[PDB]
This record gives structure tokens, sequence and C-alpha cells, in this order.
């Protein structure tokens, strides 16, 4: 297509923040598998493989 | 010129811009005869 790119430059401006916070996500759900991980004494869990 | 001030008032004013953004984004998506000459106050009256 030929339209404004608007659409585009909204869409990765969103992506990036998007992109940002779910990277804070991934930190705190990180976290917490590393204190299940010590824990547990097994590596990443055991319901699935490293 | 409208954009810059735009930032200066923030997101939530961002509404009352809508027809300044539609026109700008027309301009990237895209003789004249006397009038009020007044000669119709003009009166004429022969009766006079």
């Amino acid at each position: 297509g030929t339209g404004s790119q608007i659409m585009g430059n909204m869409f990765g401006v969103f992506n990036s923040a998007v992109l940002a916070l779910g990277g804070i996500i991934i930190m705190y759900t990180l976290m917490v598998s590393t204190m299940n991980t010590a824990h547990e004494g097994q590596m990443l869990g055991q319901k699935w493989s490293s | 010129d409208f954009i810059a001030e735009a930032n200066a008032k923030g997101w939530i004013m961002a509404g009352s811009y809508f027809f300044d953004l539609v026109k700008l984004n027309g301009s990237a998506t895209e003789d004249q005869f006397d009038t009020g000459t007044g000669l119709d106050k003009s009166s004429f009256d022969p009766t006079q």
C-alpha cells in the first residue's frame, strides 16, 4: 500500500514500549523462577526441561 | 505550528487538535469577482 504511515510509527513506538514493559515483566518472572529453582534444588523447575 | 504547543499541553488535550490533525493528514494523503460592493443599498424613486 501507500497510505499514511503514521500507523507504522505508532505501531513501532507501541512495540518498543510494550517490549520494555514486557521485559520488566520477564525480570520479575525470572526472579520468581530463580527463587523457585533455589527452593526446589533442581534446575529451572520440574515441569519443563531446561 | 500547533504541534509544538501541543507538546506543551500534554496528552489529555490531544482531542482538541483533531481537526488540525485532519487538515494535516490530508496534506500528506491527497478569477474572483467583487462581492460586497453595496450598490444594492442604492435607491431611486421617480415619485419624489
